[PDB]
């Protein structure tokens, strides 16, 4: 209490730039696991299709893959449109 | 050490699409809905046989139907098209974000036409 | 023909090689070197190299010769020496020309040439793919990727600069 | 500002991707033609101009595997206007 | 030749 | 083809115009190798915007913090043993 | 015709280094209560052709001491890099719309240390040399927070393609989101930047700084149609910072060697760095990472 | 490796990039990628000793892929000859190599 | 194997040979050693973009990022070598003698 | 310098050796080659005399020399295979070049004039440190790469490191020099038999290495720099001079003496392989090194030397260092000849 | 008066603006109409090659629509 607040205010005092820099740094790296935001960065970052989606030898059952790029199967990209 | 086979030049004649790029993007979002099934058995040929010998008639099959995909538009609303892809051809980087109102311009026909 | 860039910036290359392992003055070396590295991105770059060829004229020639134009002007030689005071500098120049004459002319006479290796080569434009990149620069892809499958090259890489640093002023202390 | 429009403008780049892989078939189909009938008007050319030779029968495999090795840059043109192998190899390297 | 030093040392 | 073609057109008129121009009438070095190892330190941080649009982007934001922590304690070394201080 | 472009460029960006000098004594005279260059030509409109004629017939003596080959090509860079880095600027439309830019930018403006480097050299004196030292430390010193405060710039950008930048700030002045960076990137550029030409060589890297400085971080609106609306925000902006740049010449004293030193590496650099790790993971941190494509 | 502490803990610290054909980013492939995959298909857990002489033309083809020495001498003998023939009027080149 | 390949070869060659035998400079010495490295930084260069190997890419920079090491370790005992003797030069580092 | 930051250095170049002993990359053994010597010159340069600059200067243009012609080798080896791993490469002329390159980083053929000078301008402390630990990592890749090794070229250097080890001892009175001669005659004995039994190799290094600190710490602990100030070791401290001898006798490999074990070990593996002019020849001038050995050992234990009379001081004072591992390194490098088959271990 | 300072920069504004707007114009020219087409990646530019090659004119911005198609 005593001790850290001195060392604060002696810190602020001379200098803001080292307590400004330490601090800008600080949060930069704890806040990134803290929002729930970079679990949307890499959703949309897998989003992006950069190569074809070649497709796959249809013989039965496989419902998840469309027969269809209108059908309902397969990943929804909706939840990016309200992103 | 061994004939390198090359399919004669008869078997290499297709109806090529005589159509630019932007006139090809401005229609692309609608080509790839209507005529999946061309491009998705070719390709499937493309990357299981993993040669381009042994994928022609599937060639033949991608640019037909492109034809065919290509017939309707200009039956029904040939204008709209026009000042659609004249739109799109402006844009360095055939940018769809300048491109709205003529864009809704398009796909009303194949929205109630086709 | 502009297909002459297919071995007229990798011959500079050598001749700028030449011009400063000849040992002339070491700020003159550090010409022939600079004009060296200038050309030599000409051949990355037209390969591809952009970001690769770049960075040689950022850290290469913006960085690392220009602290090799600083140490040799604190070193300051009452009498500097130029490029024609020893005969043996025009002499090893002389030389180093003399052999990229003969591999040269050898290569556009015979093409079939047995120096070191079988060399051969015809106009380099060949060795290029017919392959394209889609939208993904395959090069900027490539060192995008020292982050995520490269994380075990960063640590001895980032290890040894910081470890370069304590070296730096351990030895330059002066006690 | 900057946070809602630069989801806007990744919402922009897969669509304008999404017109890349749905228009991308064509051209793979083009380019097969394209590189096919360029590497037949060679070994046609192949089959006028190399007779006199000892042993140069045409179309030899230089690879011993019968796969479909991609057609390197120089044997595809290669006996064409020395602008075609310009613009062709380094063309977009140099546009710009 | 001659032997080294003992101790190595030579505005 | 277009590139050298404007650097050429550049120095020549920078040719055609100092031609007529001559025609017509410790320390020192101590931080200049730090400003080198920084500077290196500073190409390996360079990809970063494409590297910002990875699939792995979790391991990258802990590597791409690991090299500013890293670059800045070289930084606070070299402060605090008097060094990176102007020397005399 | 694209030759013609690039006389379309080189030659009034060499007038435009020409005449904003009279600007810059007219300014700095009015703002001491002087008047600046008014005799010569209505108020010095002819004033940089009485100086520009009389230095070209003025005889460039050569020091004694001094290697001619040095001491003729380095002014040869020097104004060839100072005419080269205003081709790749997304003005309008770019000459150049190189894909890495922002790199090429730099690798060839860190170049023109060479110039002084050669210059203090090849002239061989006392002053030269130290001058040359002093100068390019002061330089060499201040690339590093050049490159991280563009590079961390760059981040909410989307790559190094310098026409990306006007997509990028489009809705806002891309200072609104870096501001701490943009007095952080304005200052380092004031102290970054024969004799006839030594004049041009740094005076386009002052006005092409601001024009750098302009599409960076006070973007515009470039619609697709008209392009006159990028060119007269582009000039405006970047008048208005070189009047700021010129603002500043003569209302500060110069800086020392020992606090010019100390003032990057002991508190620009540091929080460069900060800022750099903030702008490194905000795009991360509210899932804004932009597309390169 | 001399100690192959990565095989132990069986963590990846240098196996991603030592050959071509790993998990490239974006799938992007390697030139000579499906002559690769042969050869290392065909020389796993033989040795070197007798992989080195039994997987020998996946070495070579896949060699000449990656140093493109063979069939680039194939076109030089291609350009040798052509020179050597069109020179002297034997033959002249049809329209579409002219463009 | 090209003709450009082996230009940057025999440049490798050509600045061994130099570093290999010192004229009368340590600065014209070190010029050699990144003189080397940078036509092994250019070889390297040509290999990986003519191949495609899209991961190897890494290799050129850490290349120069770790010559640097070298490098600034090099001047840096110039500096201590031409500051008790005075001059660069490398006939003085004959004092081991014995 | 400060214990702390000379603690992380040491530590360091113990982890670019340990890099290089564990890196599959061909590019990470580089790698770990550059760390090592990034951190090795300030090692060298810690008492900061001018002959400990002279040296580093020496160690470090040798070495980076080599280190970046290492780095060709692997582009060519790149450059016609296409590879990165350490498993037999493929290309003669990158194997003569990288072994040019990992021989001179180890100072054995002609490229060995460093190797003398280098040791004599630096300290004795940091000299164990050079002969020692900086001998492994550029042996445990040669050891990797064993079977595409040429063996026309890798003998001739292993001929050529044992007759200039000798002869170059015999005529050297600064025992710093005597020490790196020797060193280099020892790496001509194990480098000879890589191309036939990299096992062999390894027990000649353990063996070598325990010798070395064994010689160079109990002269650490005599405090001595020539043979004249050896000799007054015996007075002050008569029992060092008397491990100090037995640890020579050994250094020459006269059995039951550990040491003659790699010797004999190294000759019976090059028999089995119809080598048997190369043993003898350099089993003969194994004996060149011997004389200097007994030449030391001759003026430090055997024979008393004229002291002198300031050495009664020396007599009442004691000694402060706790000399760790010094006396388990004696008896391992002077006992273990019947401890032999352990050489399955290493296997 | 502090205005006399804008003849000096008004001149320099048209040096500094001509560049721009010579730079836009002889875009608009050399490439009829349509801006020059910005070809950052390979798929661009084939695209562009392919432009090209169908206008049959060897000019990329010669663009044919649906009159070309049968
Ligand atoms: C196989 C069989 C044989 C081999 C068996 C294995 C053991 C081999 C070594 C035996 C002992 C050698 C020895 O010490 O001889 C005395 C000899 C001289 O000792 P000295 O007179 O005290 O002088 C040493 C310093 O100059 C004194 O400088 P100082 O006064 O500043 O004191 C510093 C000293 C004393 O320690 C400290 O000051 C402590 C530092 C604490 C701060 C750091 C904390 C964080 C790290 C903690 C690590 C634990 O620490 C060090 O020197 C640091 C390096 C050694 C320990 C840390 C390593 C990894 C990280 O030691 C050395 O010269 C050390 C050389 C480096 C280690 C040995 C290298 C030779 C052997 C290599 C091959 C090994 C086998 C390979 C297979
Ligand atoms: C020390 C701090 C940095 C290293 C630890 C934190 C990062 C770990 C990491 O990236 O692991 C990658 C990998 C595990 O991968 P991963 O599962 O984290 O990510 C995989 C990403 N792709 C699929 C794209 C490859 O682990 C290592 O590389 C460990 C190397 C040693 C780390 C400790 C050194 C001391
Ligand atoms: C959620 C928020 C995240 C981000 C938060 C960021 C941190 C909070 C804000 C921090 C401060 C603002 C950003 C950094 C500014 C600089 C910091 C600094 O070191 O300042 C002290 C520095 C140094 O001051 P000093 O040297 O007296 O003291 C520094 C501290 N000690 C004593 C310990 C060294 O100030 C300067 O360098 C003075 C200016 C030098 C240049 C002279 C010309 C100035 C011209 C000014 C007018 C024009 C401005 C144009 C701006 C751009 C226009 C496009
Ligand atoms: C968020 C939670 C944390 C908030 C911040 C808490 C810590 C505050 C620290 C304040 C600064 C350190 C202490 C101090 O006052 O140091 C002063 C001193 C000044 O040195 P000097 O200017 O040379 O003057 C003395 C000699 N004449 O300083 C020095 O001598 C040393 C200066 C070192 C500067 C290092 C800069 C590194 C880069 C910026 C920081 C980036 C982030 C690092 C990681 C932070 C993690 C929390
Ligand atoms: C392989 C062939 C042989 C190779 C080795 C040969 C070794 C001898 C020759 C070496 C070469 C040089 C010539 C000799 C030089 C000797 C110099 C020397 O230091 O001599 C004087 C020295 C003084 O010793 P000092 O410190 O006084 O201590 C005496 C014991 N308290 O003297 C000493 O330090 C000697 C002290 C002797 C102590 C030995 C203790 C032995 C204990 C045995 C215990 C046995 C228990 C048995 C139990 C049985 C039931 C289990």
């Amino acid at each position: 209490a005593g001790r850290i607040a001195s060392f604060l205010k002696n810190a602020w005092a001379k200098e803001p730039v080292l307590v400004a820099s330490f601090a800008i740094g600080g949060l930069a790296i704890i806040l990134p696991s803290l929002s729930p935001y970079t679990n949307y960065a890499i959703r949309i970052n897998r989003a992006t299709p950069y190569n074809y989606p070649v497709p796959l030898r249809d013989d039965g059952n496989m419902p998840d893959v469309p027969s269809h790029p209108q059908d309902p199967q397969g990943p929804s990209l909706e939840w990016l449109k309200n992103l | 050490p061994g004939i390198v086979e090359l399919p004669t030049l008869e078997d290499l004649k297709v109806q090529e699409v005589k159509v630019s790029s932007s006139v090809l993007k401005a229609a692309a979002h609608h080509y790839g809905a209507q005529c999946d099934k061309p491009n998705k058995e070719f390709m499937l040929c493309r990357w299981e046989e993993k040669d381009p010998r042994r994928c022609l008639e599937e060639g033949k099959l991608v640019n037909q139907c492109a034809l065919d995909f290509f017939r309707q538009i200009k039956r029904h609303c040939a204008e709209p098209f026009t000042e659609y892809w004249t739109c799109i051809d402006y844009s360095g980087l055939q940018l769809f974000r300048h491109c709205r109102k003529q864009q809704a311009k398009f796909d009303e026909c194949v929205l109630d036409k086709l | 023909m502009t297909m002459y860039i297919a071995f007229i910036l990798s011959t500079i290359f050598v001749i700028g090689f030449v011009g400063f392992s000849s040992k002339p003055s070491p700020i003159y070396g550090g010409l022939g070197l600079i004009v060296s590295g200038g050309v030599g991105c000409g051949i990355v770059l037209n390969f591809g190299g952009s970001f690769l060829g770049l960075m040689v004229f950022l850290i290469y020639l913006g960085g690392m010769l220009v602290v090799f134009g600083y140490t040799t002007a604190m070193a300051t030689e009452m009498y500097p020496e130029v490029w024609v005071s020893n005969k043996t500098v025009f002499g090893a120049f002389v030389s180093g020309l003399m052999m990229e004459f003969c591999m040269v002319y050898y290569a556009l006479k015979e093409e079939e040439v047995e120096i070191i290796f079988k060399f051969n080569g015809l106009g380099d434009w060949v060795i290029y793919d017919t392959g394209d990149s889609g939208f993904f620069s395959e090069e900027a892809m490539g060192i995008a990727a020292l982050y995520s499958y490269g994380t075990w090259l960063v640590i001895v890489t980032g290890w040894s600069l910081l470890i370069g640093v304590v070296v730096i002023m351990e030895i330059t202390r002066g006690n | 500002s900057m946070m809602k429009w630069n989801r806007e403008r990744r919402r922009l780049q897969i669509e304008d991707f999404e017109a890349r892989i749905a228009l991308m078939p064509l051209f793979q189909a083009e380019k097969d033609r394209r590189v096919l009938q360029m590497l037949r008007e060679n070994l046609e050319e192949e089959a006028i101009i190399m007779k006199d030779v000892p042993d140069w029968k045409v179309g030899e495999s230089v690879f011993h595997t019968t796969r479909w090795v991609t057609p390197m840059m120089g044997e595809l043109y290669g006996l064409r206007t020395n602008e075609e192998i310009l613009s062709a190899t380094y063309g977009f390297i140099w546009y710009t | 030749w001659k032997p080294p030093p003992w101790n190595d040392v030579d505005v | 083809m277009n590139i050298m073609l404007t650097l050429l057109t550049n120095v020549t008129l920078a040719s055609l115009l100092v031609l007529i121009a001559f025609w017509l009438p410790m320390k020192f070095f101590l931080v200049a190798i730090t400003f080198l190892l920084f500077d290196l330190e500073i190409a390996l941080l360079l990809p970063l915007p494409w590297a910002s649009q990875t699939n792995n982007l979790k391991t990258m934001l802990t590597m791409a913090l690991f090299l500013l922590i890293l670059l800045a304690a070289s930084l606070a070394y070299e402060w605090t043993q008097k060094g990176l201080e102007w020397a005399e | 015709m694209f030759m013609i472009n690039i006389l379309s460029l080189i030659i009034p960006i060499l007038l435009a280094v020409a005449f904003l000098t009279l600007v810059e004594r007219k300014v700095l005279g009015y703002m001491q209560l002087r008047k600046g260059p008014n005799v010569v030509g209505p108020y010095g409109l002819l004033q940089p052709i009485a100086d520009a004629l009389k230095l070209v017939t003025k005889e460039p003596l050569r020091p004694g001491t001094s290697s001619i080959s040095m001491f003729i090509i380095a002014p040869i860079l020097g104004l060839s890099l100072a005419l080269t880095m205003w081709v790749p600027l997304p003005m309008p439309y770019p000459l150049i719309n190189m894909n890495l830019g922002v790199l090429f930018m730099l690798a060839m403006s860190s170049l023109a240390v060479y110039s002084i480097l050669w210059s203090g050299w090849a002239s061989n004196s006392k002053y030269a040399l130290i001058g040359a030292l002093r100068a390019v430390a002061q330089t060499i010193s201040y690339e590093v927070t050049l490159a991280i405060i563009l590079l961390s710039v760059l981040l909410m950008n989307g790559s190094y393609t310098l026409s990306t930048l006007i997509t990028t700030q489009e809705h806002i002045w891309m200072i609104f989101t870096s501001w701490p960076l943009a007095m952080m990137w304005f200052i380092s550029t004031l102290a970054e930047t024969p004799f006839a030409m030594f004049f041009m060589a740094e005076y386009a890297n002052i006005i092409m700084m601001n024009a750098f400085t302009a599409i960076l971080f006070l973007g515009a609106s470039h619609d697709p149609h008209t392009p006159e609306l990028y060119t007269i925000n582009f000039v405006l902006k970047t008048l208005a910072l070189t009047i700021t740049f010129l603002w500043i010449r003569a209302s500060y004293p110069r800086f020392r060697y020992d606090q010019l030193m100390h003032l990057l590496w002991k508190s620009f650099l540091p929080l460069t760095l900060a800022l750099c790790m903030w702008h490194i993971s905000l795009p991360i941190m509210t899932a804004s990472i932009p597309p390169q494509s | 490796p001399f100690f192959d502490v990565q095989k132990r803990l069986g963590l990846d610290l240098d196996r991603w990039m030592t050959i071509q054909s790993a998990e490239q980013p974006h799938k992007i492939p390697g030139r000579c990628h499906a002559f690769e995959k042969e050869w290392i298909e065909c020389a796993h857990g033989i040795g070197g000793i007798r992989a080195e002489k039994e997987c020998k033309i996946e070495f070579d083809d896949f060699v000449e892929c990656l140093l493109r020495q063979k069939t680039m001498k194939r076109l030089s003998a291609i350009k040798r000859q052509r020179d050597k023939l069109i020179k002297e009027g034997k033959y002249t080149p049809p329209p579409h190599h002219l463009g | 194997m090209p003709l450009v390949y082996m230009n940057i070869i025999m440049a490798f060659a050509i600045a061994l040979a130099g570093l290999l035998m010192y004229r009368s400079h340590l600065m014209s010495s070190l010029l050699c050693l990144e003189g080397m490295m940078l036509s092994l930084f250019i070889m390297s260069t040509l290999i990986i973009l003519n191949t495609h190997f899209t991961l190897a890419n890494m290799m050129p920079i850490i290349l120069l990022v770790f010559a640097a090491c070298e490098a600034a370790l090099g001047l840096s005992l110039l500096v201590m070598v031409s500051n008790t003797y005075g001059t660069d030069y490398v006939q003085n580092l004959n004092l081991l003698q014995c | 310098m400060n214990p702390i930051i000379y603690t992380t250095l040491i530590m360091t170049v113990m982890s670019g050796t340990m890099l290089v002993m564990i890196s599959s990359h061909w590019l990470l053994i580089w790698i770990g080659f550059e760390m090592n010597l990034l951190a090795m010159i300030p090692v060298l340069m810690k008492n900061f005399n001018p002959r400990a600059t002279e040296a580093a200067t020496k160690y470090f243009l040798t070495q980076a020399t080599a280190s970046m012609m290492l780095m060709m080798a692997i582009i060519i080896n790149l450059l016609y295979s296409g590879q990165w791993t350490i498993t037999k490469m493929f290309n003669p002329v990158a194997m003569t070049m990288m072994t040019m390159a990992l021989a001179m980083k180890l100072g054995l053929s002609p490229f060995h004039f460093w190797v003398p000078e280098v040791t004599q301008g630096i300290s004795l402390q940091a000299g164990l440190l050079l002969l020692t630990w900086q001998k492994l990592a550029p042996l445990s890749v040669l050891c990797q790469i064993s079977q595409s090794i040429n063996p026309n070229l890798m003998l001739t250097m292993a001929m050529l490191s044992i007759l200039i080890g000798g002869w170059g001892g015999l005529n050297q009175t600064q025992l710093r020099k005597i020490m790196a001669y020797s060193s280099i005659a020892h790496m001509g004995w194990m480098t000879a038999v890589l191309p036939y039994n990299t096992t062999m190799t390894i027990l000649n290094l353990l063996i070598y290495i325990t010798m070395t600190l064994a010689m160079f710490m109990l002269l650490i602990h005599s405090s001595a720099t020539t043979t004249l100030s050896l000799s007054h070791t015996w007075n002050k401290m008569p029992v060092i001079t008397s491990l100090m001898m037995v640890t020579l006798l050994s250094m020459g490999g006269l059995p039951p003496l550990s040491g003659f074990m790699p010797k004999w070990m190294i000759i019976q593996e090059m028999t089995k392989n119809e080598s048997i002019i190369m043993p003898t020849l350099m089993a003969m001038t194994a004996l060149l090194n011997l004389y200097f050995y007994m030449r030391l050992a001759y003026s430090s234990s055997l024979t008393m030397f004229p002291s002198t009379n300031n050495m009664k001081m020396k007599w009442q004072f004691e000694h402060t260092k706790q000399m760790k591992l010094l006396p388990t390194m004696i008896v391992l490098s002077t006992l273990v000849l019947p401890m032999t088959p352990a050489l399955s271990s290493l296997n | 008066m502090w205005f006399e300072i804008l003849p000096g920069i008004a001149v320099m504004a048209a040096c500094l603006f001509i560049p721009g707007m010579a730079t836009a114009h002889i875009h608009k020219f050399t490439n009829g109409g349509k801006e020059k087409r910005v070809a950052h990646f390979s798929y661009q530019w084939n695209l562009m090659e392919r432009d090209r090659c169908i206008s049959g004119v060897n000019r990329y911005h010669v663009t044919k629509g649906l009159e070309n198609i049968d």
